[PDB]
RNA sequence: GCGGGGCUCAAGCGUACCGCCGAAGUCGUGUCAUUGCGUGAUGGGUAGGGGAGCGUCGUG
RNA sequence: GGAGCGGAGUGAAAUAGUACCUGAAACCGUGUGCCUACAAGCCGUGGGAGCGUUCGUGACUGC
C-alpha cells in the first residue's frame, strides 16, 4: 500500500512525541 | 438623564457629554452647533415618549471631529470561472459632542 | 554564568541525538552525566563529551570551579549538512541514502 | 521664460496607444488570449 | 534587457502570508494554499458581514420578545401597538432598554397596550 | 415516505378576521463610478470588445 | 583520540574563520503568552467571555 497524503503536522508529531528513551 | 436621538437614518442612546460617531454631516465643519431630532427622553422614571412633545426636544451637539473608519478589504469571487474583483472601502464618519438635552 | 560549547557536524542524525538531549534537559550537571554514563543509546557518546567541554569552559574561561552547582539551562540539537548516496536496487533502480549530521549545544548555568 | 528642455517633450494626446499583452493575469487577456477553446483557431489560422 | 522577476514577485507574495498569518497547519506556511484561503476568508467575511444585520436584528427580537412576555404582552402585538402610538424606536435600542433599564421598557409597554384597539381581531 | 423532537388538550385540513417574522428586494443614511441634459438614468457577469492604470529592468 | 568548541588575539566587522560578501522560502529545533483530553473540524468567517509577555490567543455560538 501506498500513504495516500501527506500526513499533517500534527499527526506526525502526535507519533514521534511516542518515540522517547526512559531515564536509567 | 439620557435621550435618544436620530442621526442619519440610525438611532442611538446619548447622554450629555457623549462622544458619538455618525455618518458624516457633510454640511458642518469642525466646531459646529448641530441639532438631533430626539425620539425618546429618560430622566429616572420620567420617560417623555409621546410625539408631539418630542417634535419640540431638540438635541444639541458639537462636531468634534471628521475621520473615517479601518479599511475594510472586499473580495468577490466564483471558482472555476476566473472573476474576481477586489476592492477597498473606508467609511467616513463624524464624531458628535452631546451638549445639551432641553426638558 | 552561563558558560556553553558545541560540537558541530556530529555524525549522527538529528532525531537520534535528540533521543538522548532530552534526557539531559535542566538537570544538575554531574547528576547528567551520570545519566549519560549509563545509558544504551549510542548517542550518549558525542553528548557527554559536549558536556564536559561545557563545564570545562564553566571552570576554566569563567572561573566557576565547583561543578556542583551548575545545571543544564539550554541544551538542543540543530540540523547539520546532509550528505547523499545512492544504493543499488531491483530492476535496475536506485534509491536515494541521505547521512545526517547535527549540531549538538549544550548551556550550563550556576543555579 | 523655461524654455523647451528635452525632458518637456510629450507627444500629441491619443497619438501613442499603449500595447495589449495579451496572456498576463485574468483581468485582462486572460488565459485564451480572446481566442475561445480548443478550436482550429484555438492553436492556428484559418486561410481566408 | 533580461528582467528577473524576483524583487517583483515577492510583493505580492508578503502581502498575502502577511494576512494568512494565524491560519491553521499549511494555511499559513505556503503562498499557493495559502492565498486559495484568504480567497474564502474574504469572500466569508462579505457574506456575514452584510448577514449580521439580521443576525443582530434576530438577537433583538429574541430580548424584546423576553421582556415584553415579562410583562404579559407578546411581541405579536407590542410592535403593533407602538405603531399605532407612533412612537417608532428602533429595535437596537428598544432591546437595550429591556436589559438595563426595566422601567424605561415597562414604561413603553404600557403605551403599546392603550395604543391598542379594545378587541383586537375584529373586522379592522 | 413530516428535516428532528413532538403534535388530535392540533402544533392537521377548510373558511373568514387580526398581527408579526422573513433576502444583498425597497425605503432611510453616507460614499464612489458610467452616461445624457444641479438634475435623469445607470453600475451581477463567463466567451469576448473598449478604456484607465500598478509594478520590474534599462536609456535620454 | 581527533573533530569541534569556550576564553584570548588580528581585523573596521569573526552569526566576515579558508563549510567563509548579502543570507529569503520550504524544512528542522529551543524558550515563551494563550487555547487544547464529552469531541464530528474545505480547518475559515460573523458574534463573543476569559487570559496575557491596540496587540497575541480564542471557551462557547451562527454561517
Amino acid at each position: 500500500a501506498v500513504p495516500k497524503r501527506k500526513m499533517s503536522r500534527s499527526n506526525t508529531r502526535h507519533r514521534r512525541s511516542q518515540w522517547k528513551a526512559a531515564v536509567p | 438623564m439620557y435621550a435618544i436621538v436620530r442621526s442619519g437614518g440610525r438611532q442611538h442612546k446619548v447622554a450629555v457629554g457623549d462622544i458619538v460617531e455618525v455618518d458624516k454631516i457633510s454640511t458642518a465643519k469642525v466646531g459646529d452647533t448641530v441639532e438631533l431630532s430626539t425620539l425618546l427622553v429618560v430622566d429616572g422614571d420620567a420617560v417623555t415618549s409621546d410625539p408631539w412633545v418630542l417634535a419640540g426636544i431638540k438635541v444639541q451637539a458639537e462636531v468634534v471631529d471628521h475621520h473615517k473608519g479601518a479599511k475594510i478589504d472586499i473580495l468577490r469571487y466564483k471558482n472555476k470561472t476566473g472573476y474576481r474583483r477586489r476592492q477597498g472601502h473606508r467609511q467616513q464618519y463624524t464624531a458628535i459632542k452631546v451638549t445639551a438635552i432641553p426638558t | 554564568m552561563e558558560a556553553r560549547a558545541q560540537a558541530r557536524y556530529i555524525r549522527v542524525t538529528p532525531m537520534k541525538a535528540r533521543r538522548v538531549v532530552d534526557l539531559i534537559r535542566g538537570m544538575d550537571a554531574t547528576e547528567a552525566q551520570a545519566v549519560l554514563r549509563f545509558a544504551p543509546q549510542a548517542a550518549s557518546v558525542p553528548v557527554k563529551k559536549v558536556l564536559d567541554s561545557a563545564i570545562a569552559n564553566a571552570a576554566h574561561n569563567y572561573d566557576h570551579t565547583d561543578a556542583s552547582s551548575l545545571f543544564i539551562s539550554e541544551a538542543f540539537v540543530d540540523e547539520g549538512p546532509t550528505l547523499k548516496r545512492f544504493r543499488p536496487r531491483a530492476q535496475g533502480r536506485a534509491y536515494r541514502i541521505r547521512k545526517r549530521t547535527s549540531h549538538i549545544t549544550v548551556v550550563v548555568s550556576s543555579k | 521664460n523655461n524654455p523647451l528642455k528635452i525632458h518637456n517633450l510629450r507627444p500629441a494626446p491619443g497619438a501613442k496607444t499603449a500595447k495589449t499583452r495579451v496572456g498576463r493575469g485574468e483581468a485582462s487577456k486572460g488565459k485564451t488570449a480572446g481566442r475561445g477553446t480548443k478550436g482550429t483557431k484555438a492553436r492556428y489560422q484559418v486561410p481566408e | 534587457a533580461r528582467v528577473k522577476r524576483a524583487v517583483n514577485a515577492h510583493k505580492k507574495r508578503r502581502a498575502i502570508l502577511e494576512q494568512a498569518s494565524g491560519y491553521r497547519g499549511q494555511r499559513s506556511r505556503l503562498y499557493r494554499k495559502a492565498k486559495e484561503q484568504v480567497t474564502h476568508s474574504l469572500v466569508y467575511n462579505y457574506n456575514d458581514r452584510k448577514k449580521r444585520k439580521g443576525d443582530f436584528r434576530q438577537l433583538w427580537i429574541q430580548r424584546i420578545n423576553a421582556a415584553a412576555r415579562a410583562n404579559g404582552i407578546t411581541y405579536n402585538r407590542f410592535i403593533q401597538g407602538l405603531k399605532a402610538a407612533n412612537v417608532e424606536v428602533d429595535r437596537k435600542i428598544l432591546a437595550e432598554l429591556a436589559v438595563n433599564d426595566a422601567n424605561a421598557f415597562a414604561a413603553l409597554v404600557e403605551v403599546a397596550q392603550k395604543a391598542l384597539p379594545s378587541d383586537v381581531n375584529a373586522p379592522k
